[PDB]
């Protein structure tokens, strides 16, 4: 066995040894420039199955490119070409010889001895009569080899086109979330737009320096608002930028320009949908009156080589007998069954030219078709190119908003961040002096309890009646609220009482940071 | 045929020396004397006595109704025996059965006034009587030969060899009936031990 | 070995009244029924016999 | 190696097999009555340094065994008569026949056969003297056998000694703690007697009806109640009087002294008799040795006359022969003196040490049995001087039991007060932090700890301690149930004596 690959357009079988098993697919092409050679760029290589060979795999793995299975291959500039692509004609030299030959034999009179030289031109012609056929055989080979890698490239064009069906999919579905998204991301806009606004005139306490807690005296006047903080925080952005990147993008993708895209993207859809292209009209029909005429190059076949060796054998007799009672008729007999068979002879070149004719005329309706199909083919890559650049964007929206909604309270949250920080500052007062009074006299009854049970026991200590008619006595008061608890709020900022002065006064909150 | 005899004469001997023991716990501490006798104890632990006698005589009673429950469990054993034919009917039997019915009565009448005399105390005293385990005779015969023993002993080391072998042949035959009256095989073995002691003492002398 | 006689009992090893108690008048009774019954039988106890 | 046991007494070895070396001294006398027929019960064993066999160790525990330190058999049976053992010969005829021999050999005139017979007989006689000397060599270290036995049994009598002496000196001081603490002892047992009466009035609480705490302290640990306490302390100090005790002591240190008696300890004429009889020794091997010269000499001589022929010469040859035989009836003769000598010097050390020992049996006996009469007089002593703190824990008891009462009731005040401050103290918390948990929960989920939980304000995740949030612990679960009541009760009816101890908050 052998690998091969096998060109459809041209109908072009080529033969590769098996022991290149391992190189890969650019080297498959590169091997087709070895051996034969076309530039690599114009090579378009697709398996029965329809899968692109992929340049970086080996050979090992498609589960094809026998004698019986080579890999389908397409020159894509000769495809783009004007012209319809021409035969790769084989030089058939033994067709002059035969008619010269033939001719020469027919205007001698049939005599014996001409008929014997009739039978030598035989012998060569009506044997070569097995390898005209057989050369249409190998385009046998090549029609069906056509008709697998037509199949084949077709799975591939319809993966295509199930790849965009799926990306136009998830394109309306994700737009049909922004469908309302659109607007609500208007109002939250409007929203982020108010809290820039608002950001004005509530500054950033003094209390950054207590925030930045290693710079207070670690880093060893304009009232720093609110702004300049949320934006410097994730300092490239300018927030300011986000509302404007979010304004650019939602223009890039509005409705007003996007549907009339995707309307050319379900166009594109339908093309790819192009039944029509993708079928050939009767081409089984056309193959199999082609199998008819591959049967009667072997019924023919049965006819003249059985003449053929009969006559060869009975002139051998009978000139090796010289009876002139039998030469000359049976001569003329085989004479004139040679003429019947140099019809039949030359019925073979005429099926061999409408063979030839079939693949030509395949050949062009298929250049045709490629044609069609590199159109499609480039217009899918410019249209998924696109879509998922629009993809992308619209994620960046569907993240952006987020971004907005969570920078938006950033007013509400740092008013309630400061009414609880003071809220806790004060309680934390309360609950210390509370504490310390608790324990102070929990501590007082504990001691004083305690040394009163202990100067007893120091007494009764040495007893008769210790723990056998008095029980219990050794017990000890549950030391609780005896000690001062832990801490706790400790690392809150030393936001004052003050400072939510500093903030109300002036500097509009609208009201929320009052108590 | 008279070795059963044997086994009631044993009885009245034990019985006889455990109604001394019960006298001896009575009203009448046993004091000690002579010269050495310190003149203050019959002041001292006689008012201590004096002041809790009553428990003595629920210990005389617990002891008198022990000598009770043994004589007549002998007694009731050699009714039987005499009335099967096991037992010879006169004889020497006449004598010991009636010393028997003597001691028994003797018991029953002492224990039927101690309960008398002491119903009061117990009607008085149950709510603490229900706390103290049970005192069994067996313990007041063990500790009263083991005292005996012990008091003897020390007798004899001080020049008083004289008087202890008859207090260690009453302690022994103590010991011998009151190994019959345990069922404890740890007790039975310790009353084993101190009444082979007292055999190897009295072999010696 | 009067010593070591001595030496063993230094202290020899030792060996709810109101339920006795309580007992204690039935226990007296069966024995007044016991004294009389001993005395009925003895004193018939009048016969000759040796064994 | 090879275990050798030894009988003092008379002085007789004692060997055995190796299998009684694993085995132990119990077995060691058992083996000694089977073999020797010695009665188990008569051995008294000891080795070298004094120590006594206890019946566990196993012999080689107690290092002795060899030939030079072997096991020291004292019998009693032998102390039990009064007479001395008598002590066995090595008894042999050939003695007496040499002499015989070399008297008759002086007779026989000089022929061939004749100094065939003289050299024969000498010959054999230097094996006899030979034999001679280690009869007499291994009586004479057996001595030296018997003394180490004595200097093992000394040893052993020293150190009962010494621990009989430290006895008495023990004995001697506790009983003078105890001489000047007998009035102490006595004003106590009085005190005793009035802490008895004043409990016999003194009402026992329901702590478990005309129970009175006397009644409790004897139902304790009955049938050794407080009147048998007190009649057990009367009885030890009549037993301890100093009119028995004193005269008692003075019977002991005159034990200690007769123990100390060194005239029997130490052997008088040791020195000399060692060293005559080493000095005999030593003359004998020097007899012997010149025994062994002159027999050479006499086979010698035979050799002469056997080749002399000339008749000149044997009867001269003879003359000699017969000076030399009365030379070899000298040494003969002196060496049976030496075997003499030797034997009645075994004897004589073996009565000796049969009087001796005798001595020492009658002293140690007396000294052990006066050590087991101050080893109960000690228990007595030590019984006692516990009894009376028994004693002064009764007198004290009446006080304590008032006392006692005075603070369960206090404590059961105690605690009902502080139950109650617990209680205000929980409530307060209990409201105080469930208002503040509720606050700072509404804060954090209005918060969401998402949008600056730590960027801008920090740390605002913290709570209180939850102080004062469960009540304290259980305590004075156990305390009788002593109401004020009942302490009104004991001030009712308790003795004046015991009021002061009530009479107070």
């Amino acid at each position: 066995m052998k690998l091969y690959v096998f060109l459809v357009n041209t109908g072009t079988t080529l033969t590769f040894d098996t022991e290149l098993t391992v190189q890969t697919v650019a080297d498959l092409k590169h091997a087709i420039q070895s051996k034969y050679k076309i530039a690599i760029q114009h090579q378009v290589l697709v398996v029965n199955g329809g899968e692109c060979m992929a340049a970086d795999r080996r050979v090992c793995t498609y589960s094809a490119g026998t004698d019986t299975n080579p890999i389908f291959l397409f020159n894509k500039e000769m495809i783009l070409c004007d012209r319809p692509p021409a035969i790769p004609k084989t030089t058939f030299s033994t067709e002059n010889d035969m008619e010269i030959k033939v001719e020469e034999s027919l205007m001698m009179p049939a005599v014996f001895h001409t008929v014997a030289s009739r039978t030598q031109l035989a012998l060569e012609m009506y044997e070569v009569a097995k390898k005209l056929c057989s050369f249409c055989e190998g385009l046998v080979h090549d029609e069906h080899l056509q008709h697998q890698g037509w199949a084949a490239i077709m799975a591939n064009l319809e993966d295509c086109s199930n790849s965009y069906q799926k990306l136009l999919f998830k394109f309306e579905s994700i737009y049909s979330n922004y469908l309302q998204s659109i607007e609500d991301i208007k109002l939250k806009l409007t929203h982020l737009g108010t809290a820039v606004s608002v950001m004005a005139k509530i500054p950033l306490l003094e209390c950054l320096t207590r925030h930045s807690y290693r710079e207070c005296l670690g880093r060893l006047f304009f009232n720093v608002s609110l702004l300049d903080w949320i934006n410097v925080q994730d300092r490239p952005n300018d927030v300011e930028s986000l509302v404007r990147k979010c304004f650019d993008s939602m223009s890039r993708l509005d409705p007003r320009i996007i549907r009339p895209f995707i309307a050319e993207c379900r166009q594109t859809i339908a093309k790819l949908d192009n039944q029509n292209m993708k079928a050939i009209k009767g081409l089984e029909d056309r193959l199999y009156a082609l199998d008819q005429m591959i049967a009667s190059c072997g019924r023919l076949v049965n006819e003249q080589k059985e003449l053929a060796q009969g006559f060869l054998a009975n002139q051998k007799r009978a000139e090796n007998l010289k009876d002139a009672s039998v030469l000359p008729d049976l001569c003329l007999s085989h004479a004139n069954q040679l003429m019947i068979m140099l019809q039949n002879h030359r019925k073979l070149l005429d099926i061999k030219q409408k063979c030839t004719t079939a693949k030509q005329e395949l050949a062009n309706n298929l250049h045709v078709r490629l044609k069609w199909c590199c159109f499609v083919m480039l217009h899918a890559d410019q249209d998924g190119e696109k879509l998922q650049a629009l993809l992308r964007l619209v994620i960046e929206l569907l993240e952006r908003v987020k971004i907005v909604e969570a920078l938006s309270t950033v007013p509400q949250m740092y008013c309630l961040a400061v009414v609880e920080v003071v809220r806790r500052k004060m309680f934390i007062k309360h609950y210390r002096e509370w504490a310390g009074a608790l324990v102070k006299d929990g501590k007082r009854l504990y001691e004083a309890e305690k040394s009163k049970r202990e100067s007893f026991g120091k007494l009764f200590r040495k007893s008769f009646l210790r723990n056998r008619l008095f029980r219990g006595l050794d017990s000890w008061p549950p030391s609780f609220c005896t000690q001062k608890p832990r801490k706790f709020d400790c690392e809150l900022p030393d936001i004052s009482l003050k400072d939510l002065q500093f903030l109300q006064s002036f500097c509009p909150s609208e009201v929320q940071p009052f108590l | 045929h008279t070795e059963i005899l044997r086994g009631l004469r044993f009885t009245l001997l034990f019985v006889q020396h455990v109604l001394e023991i019960a006298a001896l716990k009575g009203s009448a501490s046993e004091a000690a004397g002579g010269p050495e006798y310190q003149l203050q104890e019959s002041v001292v632990a006689d008012q201590i006595s004096l002041l809790s006698r009553e428990w003595g005589f629920a210990e005389q009673l617990v002891l008198y109704l022990k000598v009770a429950e043994l004589l007549s469990s002998g007694l009731q054993s050699a009714i039987d025996q005499i009335r099967a034919g096991k037992l010879c009917l006169s004889s020497t039997v006449k004598q010991v059965v009636r010393r028997l019915n003597e001691l028994y009565k003797a018991s029953v009448v002492s224990c039927q006034g101690l309960s008398l005399r002491l119903q009061r105390f117990f009607l008085d005293k149950q709510r603490l009587l229900d706390r103290i385990h049970s005192i069994t005779a067996e313990r007041l015969i063990f500790s009263h030969a083991v005292q005996m023993v012990q008091s003897a002993a020390l007798d004899e080391m001080f020049q008083h060899r004289e008087g202890c072998v008859p207090r260690y042949h009453k302690a022994l035959l103590l010991l011998e009936g009151l190994q019959h009256m345990l069922s404890d095989q740890a007790d039975i073995e310790n009353v084993t031990k101190c009444k082979l002691c007292i055999e190897r003492r009295l072999s010696a002398l | 070995d009067l010593g070591t006689f001595y030496r063993e009992f230094q202290n020899p090893p030792q060996l709810s009244m109101a339920e006795d108690l309580d007992s204690l008048p039935e226990k007296l009774a069966v024995h007044e029924k016991n004294v009389r019954e001993f005395d009925a039988f003895v004193e018939t106890l009048q016969g000759s016999d040796e064994a």
